[PDB]
């Protein structure tokens, strides 16, 4: 049983004095503002239902909620006790808890938090009384905190706010720039209540030894730990069940002799776990459950989906090692996890829109940024449905953290408690911290080596001008973990973001100066009011490639998007098209997690930029793509499948019509394949790639030509290729 | 595995000369890396350390462990000896078979062959209604209680296990199952008395090469079956007896043949000779240099399966030994004969 606490609660706020409040008398003598919570969610949320706050998502009206840093937060509801037989224990999940905070139950504290990333569970057995039972958690400023810590010299000037140093919070929401600085607090997520037996499993780790994707066999480990009365030792047994589609494939019942076991598995009839493009994301559930062998009665129950898969990282500078998923090599397409919602309680329903843009664009690898909390379980599931490999970044940020006893602690445990947590699902494929540190070659390698021996660790943009300048195209990383270019959103999301009279970028008219409306959403943490900066990679990448600004708002996006898609599809075919040497490009990035002016692809309100669809064509299994050459071009394509494909590629000129190419082209598995050396084109131009297999017609092209160029000569060769809307 | 030996232990150890390899109490596997369990083990380490630092007798400090990332072997227990005992070296960790003959290990430390030990043992370990191993007869089938002193540490009932391989050894060295319990027990403690026997020739005729070999169990610790050479009542096996003769601080020996004779002392003749056809193969003076492995001259290979006696005298005082020569499987009953015909052992 677990009965959900979430709904409406009583949320007190006030400033935070020179001794912070921490007990619940302290709380309701104070003088604040009582309003209508809603858990999970953030206060800034709450007070918004309440007409306390503007919109921050809409203009400069995110500074508005610079003084709210320094409150507190006074969470209060009322809950009926459960029937709790005598042995069994009461414990009160927290999913989530913005941060530093005080528990209290009945009037008791029963427990004090100090993490944002991580879960809490305390035992409330004793505590709960029969009727009436009260709930009050007493946040804290989280700012104010971090003076209780003295700095380090490596920890002051970095883009991380020193504020994130001696915390545990996720650093981005001290402001980035693709993020606001909405430090927010509450309780982000679910909170209930879980009984458990006396005998009650603790963990059940699934740990794949080897597979044989062809004999269609795997040896699946299970490592179970569980808290069982030793009058209840040799009377229950473990109920292992892996099924499929309604169709069990095993069922081994042991006796439990001692609290720990491992049972190896020898699965029979069973399909590897694939990547996208590699093959299936065949999934498995696995069922645990602790049966007592007379009564019959089932004490508790922990069922997943697993994947029979391995991982290994094969390494030869930065970038130098390719993945090798189920002993293939395989080639890593995806973007960069950035926060979904600045106000994270609402994380929950944008996973299933934010993922599926990954499907869409049939990416086989995401890196969760380490600037974003640590995402839930259904993120992780739906990565597993549908084959989507995840790298998981530990939360830090740019920047050195502190080498002291205290915080490796505060560390250690927060990276204990998500491994164990996270280390089920066949998506999740590596560990990285951010960062002779202590805390990156050290606390962390320390928590993989125990408790994730299956996983590898890892212990560790430029100018941003032209894309085809020399510091990209002969970069020697084998792996590109971050690149991304500039590209200002559609127009529909420009009318919802600024006010009326700031749609327009141009501040007094003249093109390049942005008004401050623009300058905020760039993303500015401070009010620090200013001309340029990072909004100027907007104008100026478009001056390179098209030469001149265009004044009017509509060709000023058709200019920005178009800079951006030319050049992230130029990064991905310039991957893709140099194997084997090149072994993945993780771009940057897919979505955004604020109505801002970033370099991501599609913004948070829907509006997939043109470099969205740009990029949906090189990111095909199979695709053809012509890449630059000295004398001349070369048609290639790309095979980021086990298997082989063969077809008919046609290339022509947009502009004049003409036919530069056309043959039949064989696509091994797993390699990239030269076609044919096309011929020097003349002046500038478009070429069309129309490739078909399997009765299927794909498209792509490429843009020949050195610049600058004419907006309008551009849009007439988009328009005639066919491939792209305008 | 083994708890901590008291002072007394360790007094004995330096009357007569006996090193001592402690290990830390530890088993096979690896521990925690957090601090908690670091510090209480650290309590350990210095209480050990501390109180048996002083005996002539100890010589090095061992994990017993796995890796070369372990805190456990490769911080906490090294820390200790850095600091409180910095003077003994610290470590964080068929049988002619090629697995044996030709394995590289310089110092074995964990050799171990199977042995039934002796029937008044058999009849204190087992009930009256247990004393014969097998089960309704069935040869190689063992009934439950001899399961249990297997050391079966729980009460799962299955067929075989450990106890195979006291049956897997009798096969091949000797044939097959004696049926007789009295005729098994001869085969099962002459099975590994040969072998170990075999071990110890082997690493004292590899000597320039070979350093050092502690073989398995000389006194058990339960009325259980195991690898033992003696059960815990006090009743020494054969294989005693046999690893007595090539164990003398100057022994001669037979490796596959060449008769060499090995010293293990710092101070500076030989009769080899068929136990059935008593023709004289060999005999003759012999200088055995001090610390060394002094070898003596290559015996023509003889034909049928037979057994060869050792005996040479040093210094006015006799001494004993054999080398079994040939291949199996051999004859239970003429095995039998051939050691009594030797006139060492029963």
């Amino acid at each position: 049983s677990e009965q959900s606490l979430n709904g409406r609660w009583t949320l007190k706020f006030f400033p935070q004095p020179a001794v912070p409040v921490m007990t619940i008398e302290g709380a309701e003598a104070a003088n604040g503002i009582v309003v209508d919570a809603v858990v999970p969610g953030n206060v800034e949320i709450d007070m918004e239902a309440a007409g306390l706050v503007e919109d921050p998502m809409v203009g400069n009206n995110i500074y508005k909620l610079r003084p709210y840093e320094g409150y507190q937060w006074y969470y209060s509801r009322t809950f009926a006790a459960p029937v709790v037989t005598e042995g069994q224990r009461l414990v009160l999940h927290f999913g989530g808890i913005d941060t530093f905070a005080e528990v209290y139950v009945n009037g008791i504290k029963v427990g004090s938090a100090d993490n944002m990333l991580i879960e809490h569970d305390y035992d409330i057995t004793s505590v709960v009384k029969e009727g009436e039972n009260r709930l009050d958690v007493i946040i804290r400023s989280s700012v104010m905190e971090a003076q209780n810590h003295f700095l380090g010299t490596l920890s002051i000037g970095n883009f991380s706010n020193e504020e994130s140093a001696p915390v545990r919070r996720a650093p981005s929401t001290y402001g980035w720039d693709i993020m606001p600085r909405l430090v927010s607090a509450g309780l982000w997520r679910d909170v209930t209540l879980r009984v458990e037996n006396p005998v009650t499993i603790v963990d059940a780790n699934w740990v794949t030894l080897s597979v044989n994707p062809k004999a269609r066999e795997a040896s699946e480990s299970l490592y179970l730990q569980t808290r069982l009365p030793f009058e209840m030792h040799d009377k229950v047994k473990a109920v292992i069940t892996i099924s499929r589609d309604g169709r069990q494939i095993l069922r081994k019942e042991a006796l439990m002799r001692k609290f720990a076991n491992l049972f190896t598995l020898n699965l029979s009839g069973v399909d590897a776990w694939w990547p996208r493009g590699y093959g299936e994301p065949a999934l498995y559930t696995a069922e645990v459950s602790l049966v007592d062998v007379t009564s019959g009665k089932i004490y508790d129950t922990k069922t997943s989906k697993i994947g029979f898969r391995t991982v290994k990282l094969e390494l030869d500078q930065p970038g130098q090692f390719q993945f090798i998923i189920n002993g293939e090599p395989v080639f890593a397409k995806g973007t960069n996890w950035v926060p979904l919602d600045a106000l994270h309680s609402r994380d929950a329903s944008h996973v299933e829109e934010a993922v599926q843009l990954m499907v869409e664009m049939n990416c086989n690898i995401v890196r969760c940024w380490g600037g974003n909390v640590y995402e839930d379980t259904h993120f992780f599931e739906l990565c597993d449905k549908y084959g989507i490999m995840v790298w998981q970044d530990f939360a830090m940020g740019c920047g050195n953290y502190s080498q002291r006893d205290n915080f490796a602690a505060a560390l250690e445990k927060e990276a204990i408690s998500v491994v164990v947590k996270l280390r089920n699902h066949p998506s999740l494929i590596l560990w990285s911290g951010n960062n002779n540190d202590r805390v990156s070659r050290q606390v962390l390698s320390r928590v993989i080596y125990e408790f994730d021996p299956t996983r590898p660790y890892l212990p560790s943009w430029g100018p941003r001008g032209y894309y085809k300048d020399p510091f990209y195209t002969e970069n020697p990383s084998q792996f590109v973990s971050e690149i991304g270019y500039h590209g200002c959103p559609n127009r529909e999301t420009l009318e919802r973001m600024f006010s009326p009279d700031s749609v327009n970028p141009w501040q007094n008219g003249v093109v390049g100066m942005w008004n401050d409306e623009w300058q905020t959403k760039a993303n500015r943490i401070y009010d620090d009011k200013f001309q340029g900066g990072r909004n100027d990679l907007m104008t100026n990448q478009v001056r390179i490639i098209f030469g001149e600004v265009p004044a009017d708002l509509d060709d000023f996006i058709f200019a920005s998007q178009s800079v951006q898609a030319e050049a992230m599809k130029f990064f991905v075919e310039l991957w893709r098209g140099r194997r084997p040497y090149r072994t993945g490009i993780i771009w940057w990035n897919i979505r955004d997690g604020w109505p801002l002016l970033s370099d991501a692809i599609s913004d948070y309100w829907g509006g997939k930029k043109q470099a969205f669809y740009y990029m949906q064509n090189v990111h095909h299994d199979v695709c053809c793509l012509i890449n630059p050459a000295a004398n001349g071009y070369m048609l290639k394509v790309d095979n980021n499948t086990l298997k082989d494909f063969e077809g008919v590629v046609e290339v022509k000129d947009v502009a004049s019509g003409k036919q530069v190419f056309k043959g039949k082209f064989v696509s091994k598995a797993n390699q990239m394949s030269e076609i044919a050396t096309l011929p020097m084109q003349k002046g500038q131009g478009m070429l069309v790639i129309s490739y078909r297999i399997e009765g299927n017609e794909y498209f792509n092209h490429y843009l020949y030509g050195e610049p600058p160029y004419k907006l309008d000569q551009y849009r007439k060769w988009v328009k005639k290729c066919g491939i792209y809307e305008l | 595995g083994n708890v901590y030996e008291d002072t007394h232990f360790f007094e004995l150890c330096d009357k007569y000369g006996i090193m001592v390899w402690q290990d830390f109490a530890m088993g096979c596997g690896n521990y925690s890396q957090r601090d908690n369990f670091a510090a209480a083990l650290e309590k350990e380490a210095i209480s050990v350390v501390v109180k048996l630092r002083n005996h002539p007798s100890l010589i090095l400090w061992s994990g017993n462990n796995a890796p070369n990332n372990d805190r456990v072997s490769r911080q906490v227990l090294s820390r200790v000896i850095y600091e409180f005992d910095p003077t003994r070296p610290y470590l964080p960790s068929y049988y002619k078979d090629p697995f044996y003959t030709e394995n590289p290990s310089q110092f074995v430390s964990e050799i171990g062959y199977h042995g039934c030990p002796n029937r008044e043992t058999l009849e204190r370990m087992f009930s009256p209604d247990s004393v014969n191993p097998w089960q309704n007869g069935v040869v190689g089938m063992w009934n439950d209680e001899w399961q249990t002193k297997a050391n079966r540490i729980y009460d799962d009932k299955f067929q075989g296990g450990r106890n195979d391989l006291m049956t897997n050894q009798v096969r091949i060295i000797f044939g097959e199952v004696p049926a007789d319990l009295d005729d098994f027990i001869f085969a099962s403690q002459s099975v590994q008395a040969e072998a170990m026997k075999f071990f110890v020739e082997l690493w004292r005729g590899r000597r320039p090469y070979r350093t050092g070999i502690i073989w398995w169990n000389i006194r058990d610790g339960w009325p259980l079956l195991s690898d033992a050479i003696s059960d815990y009542w006090g009743g020494k096996k054969q294989a005693f007896y046999y690893m007595q003769n090539v164990h003398h601080d100057v022994c001669c020996l037979i490796n596959p043949y060449m008769l060499k004779v090995d010293n293990n002392t710092l101070k500076d003749v030989v009769e080899v000779k068929d136990v059935a056809s008593g023709k004289q193969v060999f005999k003759g003076k012999f200088v055995s240099k001090a610390n060394q492995m002094s070898e003596i001259a290559t015996l023509p290979m003889q034909k049928g399966q037979g057994m060869l006696v050792i005996s040479y005298r040093i210094e006015g005082n006799e001494y004993f030994n054999h080398y079994l020569y040939g291949e199996p499987p051999y004859k239970l009953d003429q095995y039998r004969k051939w050691v009594k015909k030797c006139g060492i052992y029963e």
